[PDB]
């Protein structure tokens, strides 16, 4: 039953038309146009929770989804149904892939993930800030196919990367080095949050200092 | 480190010679130095604070 | 004190080169590529060596407390007014000992 | 004073004597770049990485590579740096890779 | 391209001697990377020496 979108435009004109207009033509005052974009645009933001969003400012931040029970295929399929943007991956039943896109070689993709992605996120995938509000959220709690729309797509001020300078292996391992890194243990002990030298610091400062402190004031007297 | 050795035997040899301060109490003045001997107690209380720093 | 005696340890694995090798070791998400000496003889001290990383863990903690117990003395010597008429210059030797510490720090996690 | 200057004079180095050979003589270190042609109409193509070792480390690129709001890192090829099959041409590549001045954003 | 190549029994007289090393066809002569680290391997193993008289 693929010849059936009047649900999707049932969904669209409820909760969208007010900030993209009826044809999907960009209201002036809020929306971009919707057209040239695809099923994975649609899928990217909704699954996330990006969208439907309230007020809108410099950055729409990650919430929970409203639509599930297949009703994201049904906005995804609507919106595809009106330009060529880039669609969804599909497993052989028909639903959306996994775990046979991890890149089995996280060597290259670790690399790639150095030149291309580190300088926003991070050395591991924690978040990362930008100018003047926006910043670069954390990489744990997307999965794979969010992770490969994500980078297909190119999210609000995040770069768009095709499939010609970022081939669909490139991506795999990609996606298999983020889903290592953030499920990885820290094999040295209770690591302080995954930046640098800051919490490092304020741990000496906050524990070791105030042990040494203690012992001094237990130790000695005091006059 | 061995220009950091260098200067940390001179500071503490300065502190040795040059005997410490205190602060003012009861019966300390500007003439002596109230507090423990070395011999049984003082040793005793450095060696105990490195090991606790140490764990 | 204890800083010496971990550097002393750690000085027995470390190669400090700057050639280019590839890794081929047993960090599997770092195989074939391509980096320094020096990184590579971290990286085995931190993964081959029985109670290396322990080590290694221990000299930075070491260094972290060297530089906040100067920073505590120096703020208690200043306060008190422990460095008149007859240890100004027991003072300086202190000033020179807390640049030294700094620039040696520095120095080490490069 | 003889032996401090002994002692202090083999560290030190002219930094503007002319040692790298480009089109218009030799220049200084500090003002060649790695993108600064050798022999007067040279193509020096902007490669891209790839990050494996089979045989390409740094591949072509076509204008059609690109989407309108897609960022690149590229760097200077020079064909006849070759791939990375020989310990040459990996030594001439793995020069090109650290090159302080040589990284390119492409917008 | 050779650091090391094959030999025939007529390449020396009655008063020669000669060092040797494994060979290993599957070692290649000093082109690539891998060939080259291989072949230097073979060098510098201290029971790989052999005189031939
Ligand atoms: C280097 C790295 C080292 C690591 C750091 C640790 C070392 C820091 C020292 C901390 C504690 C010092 C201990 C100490 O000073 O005791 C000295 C002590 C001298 O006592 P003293 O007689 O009262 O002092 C001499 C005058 O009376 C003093 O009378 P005064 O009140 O008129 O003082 C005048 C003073 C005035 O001058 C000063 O104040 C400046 C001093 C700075 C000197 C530079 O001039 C001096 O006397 C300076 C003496 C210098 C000797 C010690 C300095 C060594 C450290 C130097 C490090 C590098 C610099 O010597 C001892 O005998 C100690 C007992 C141990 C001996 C046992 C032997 C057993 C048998 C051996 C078996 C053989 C195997
Ligand atoms: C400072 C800025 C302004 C932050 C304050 C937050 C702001 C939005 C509202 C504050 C309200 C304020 C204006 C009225 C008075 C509030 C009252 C005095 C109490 C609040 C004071 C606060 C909470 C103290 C902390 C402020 C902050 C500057 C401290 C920085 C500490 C550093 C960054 C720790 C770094 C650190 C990080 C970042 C980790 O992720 C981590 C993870 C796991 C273990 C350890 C750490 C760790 O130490
Ligand atoms: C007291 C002294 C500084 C006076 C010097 C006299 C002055 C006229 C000389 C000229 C100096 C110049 C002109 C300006 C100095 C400013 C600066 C550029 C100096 C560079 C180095 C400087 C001399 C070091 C001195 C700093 C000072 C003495 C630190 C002592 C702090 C106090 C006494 C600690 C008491 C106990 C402590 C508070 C336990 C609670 C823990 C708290 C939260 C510590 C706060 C804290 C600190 C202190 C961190 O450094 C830190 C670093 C990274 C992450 C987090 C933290 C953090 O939370
Ligand atoms: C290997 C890897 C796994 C880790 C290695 C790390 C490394 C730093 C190991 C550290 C070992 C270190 C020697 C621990 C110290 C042990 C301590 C000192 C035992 C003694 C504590 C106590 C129970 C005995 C009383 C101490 C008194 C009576 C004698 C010793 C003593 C000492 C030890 C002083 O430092 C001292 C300093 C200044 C004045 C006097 C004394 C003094 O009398
Ligand atoms: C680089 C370059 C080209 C060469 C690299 C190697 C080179 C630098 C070697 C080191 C050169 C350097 C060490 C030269 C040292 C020459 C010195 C000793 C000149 C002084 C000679 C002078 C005529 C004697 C007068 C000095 C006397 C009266 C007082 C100084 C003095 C001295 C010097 C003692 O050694 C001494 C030892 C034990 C007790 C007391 C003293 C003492 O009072
Ligand atoms: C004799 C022998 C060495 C020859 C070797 C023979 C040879 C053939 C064998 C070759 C083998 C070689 C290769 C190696 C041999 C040795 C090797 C294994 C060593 C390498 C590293 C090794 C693991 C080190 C082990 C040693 C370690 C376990 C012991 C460390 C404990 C020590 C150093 C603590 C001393 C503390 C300090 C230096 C003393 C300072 C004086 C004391 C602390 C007073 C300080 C002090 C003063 C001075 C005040 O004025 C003051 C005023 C007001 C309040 C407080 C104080 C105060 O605390
Ligand atoms: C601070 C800046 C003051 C510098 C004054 C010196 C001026 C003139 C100047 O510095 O030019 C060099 C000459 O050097 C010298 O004698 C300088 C000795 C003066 C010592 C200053 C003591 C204070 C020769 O050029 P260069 O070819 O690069 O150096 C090679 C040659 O040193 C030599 O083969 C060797 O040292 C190499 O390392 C090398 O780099
Ligand atoms: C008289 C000495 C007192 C002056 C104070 C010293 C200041 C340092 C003087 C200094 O090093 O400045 C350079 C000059 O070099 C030189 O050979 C000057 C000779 C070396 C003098 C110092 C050596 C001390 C010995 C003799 C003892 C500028 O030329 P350059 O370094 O090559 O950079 C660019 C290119 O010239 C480029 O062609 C041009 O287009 C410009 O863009 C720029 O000048
Ligand atoms: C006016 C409130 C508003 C509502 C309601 C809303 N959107 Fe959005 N939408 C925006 C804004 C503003 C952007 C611009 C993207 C950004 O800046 O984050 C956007 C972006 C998008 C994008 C990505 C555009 C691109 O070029 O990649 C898609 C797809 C989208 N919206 C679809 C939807 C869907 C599906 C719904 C749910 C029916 C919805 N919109 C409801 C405001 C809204
Ligand atoms: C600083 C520029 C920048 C670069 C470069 C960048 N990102 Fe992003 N990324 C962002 C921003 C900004 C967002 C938030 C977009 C949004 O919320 O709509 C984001 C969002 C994401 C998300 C969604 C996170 C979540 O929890 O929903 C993923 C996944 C992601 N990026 C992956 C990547 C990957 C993989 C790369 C490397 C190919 C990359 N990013 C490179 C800035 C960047
Ligand atoms: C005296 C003050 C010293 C300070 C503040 C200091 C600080 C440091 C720090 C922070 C590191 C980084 C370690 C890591 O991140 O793994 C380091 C590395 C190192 N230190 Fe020190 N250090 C000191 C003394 C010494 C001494 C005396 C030695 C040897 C005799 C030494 C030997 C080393 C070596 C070999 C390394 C590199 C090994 C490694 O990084 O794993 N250090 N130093």
């Amino acid at each position: 039953s693929s010849a059936l979108l009047r649900t999707g435009k049932q969904l669209f004109d409820t909760s969208c038309v007010s900030c993209h207009g009826a044809n999907l033509q960009g209201v002036p005052d809020h929306g971009p146009s919707l057209i040239g974009v695809g099923e994975a645009a649609v899928y990217f933001q909704v699954s996330t929770g990006r969208m439907p969003a309230m007020r809108g400012e410099a950055q729409a931040p990650r919430k929970d989804p409203i639509f599930d029970e297949a009703q994201i295929d049904a906005i995804g399929a609507y919106v595809q149904a009106n330009g060529g943007g880039p669609t969804v991956v599909r497993n052989p039943d028909g639903s959306i892939a996994t775990q046979s896109l991890r890149g089995n070689d996280l060597g290259r993709g670790g690399d790639l993930f150095r030149l291309n992605c580190a300088s926003c996120h991070n050395f591991t995938g924690k978040g990362g800030a930008l100018s003047s509000g926006k910043y670069a959220p954390d990489l744990a709690p997307a999965n794979e196919q969010q992770i490969l729309t994500a980078m297909l797509t190119g999210p609000q001020n995040m770069p768009k990367f095709s499939n010609r300078q970022l081939s669909f292996e490139a991506k795999k391992d990609i996606i298999a080095y983020v889903k290592v890194a953030t499920e990885a243990r820290q094999p040295g002990g209770y690591l302080l949050g995954g930046f640098g030298p800051a919490p490092e610091g304020m741990a000496m400062w906050i524990i070791g200092m105030v042990a040494a402190i203690g012992l001094a004031l237990w130790i000695g007297a005091r006059s | 480190p061995g220009i950091i050795l260098a200067l940390i035997g001179l500071h503490l040899a300065l502190v040795w010679f040059q005997k410490h301060t205190q602060f003012p109490g009861p019966g300390r003045t500007e003439h002596n130095v109230v507090g423990v001997r070395v011999m049984p107690v003082f040793a005793f209380k450095s060696g105990a604070f490195f090991a606790a720093i140490v764990g | 004190v204890v800083l010496l005696i971990t550097g002393v340890y750690l000085t027995l694995f470390f190669d400090p080169s700057m050639v280019d090798v590839t890794y081929n070791g047993v960090y599997q998400p770092l195989r074939g590529v391509e980096m320094s000496r020096a990184y590579q003889s971290a990286l085995d001290i931190s993964f081959e060596v029985r109670g290396g990383l322990f080590v290694r863990q221990i000299h930075h903690w070491a260094a972290l407390m060297f530089a906040a117990a100067i920073m505590v003395h120096l703020a208690r010597i200043f306060f008190t007014g422990a460095f008149r008429r007859p240890r100004e210059t027991n003072w300086v030797i202190g000033s020179l000992l807390l640049i030294l510490a700094m620039f040696e720090g520095y120095f080490g996690y490069s | 004073l003889g032996t401090l200057v002994a002692f202090a004079g083999g560290l030190i180095k002219n930094p503007w004597k002319p040692v790298v050979p480009t089109a218009e003589g030799k220049k200084a270190v500090l003002w060649t770049s790695g993108w600064t042609p050798r022999y007067q109409g040279e193509t020096i193509y902007l490669a891209r990485a790839t990050g494996t070792e089979d045989g390409p480390p740094f591949i072509k690129m076509r204008p059609e590579d690109m989407d309108a709001g897609g960022m690149e890192t590229v760097f200077p090829w020079r064909e006849s740096d070759g791939d990375g099959t020989t310990v040459e041409s990996h030594h001439k590549l793995q020069e090109i890779a650290m090159g302080i001045r040589n990284p390119v954003m492409l917008i």
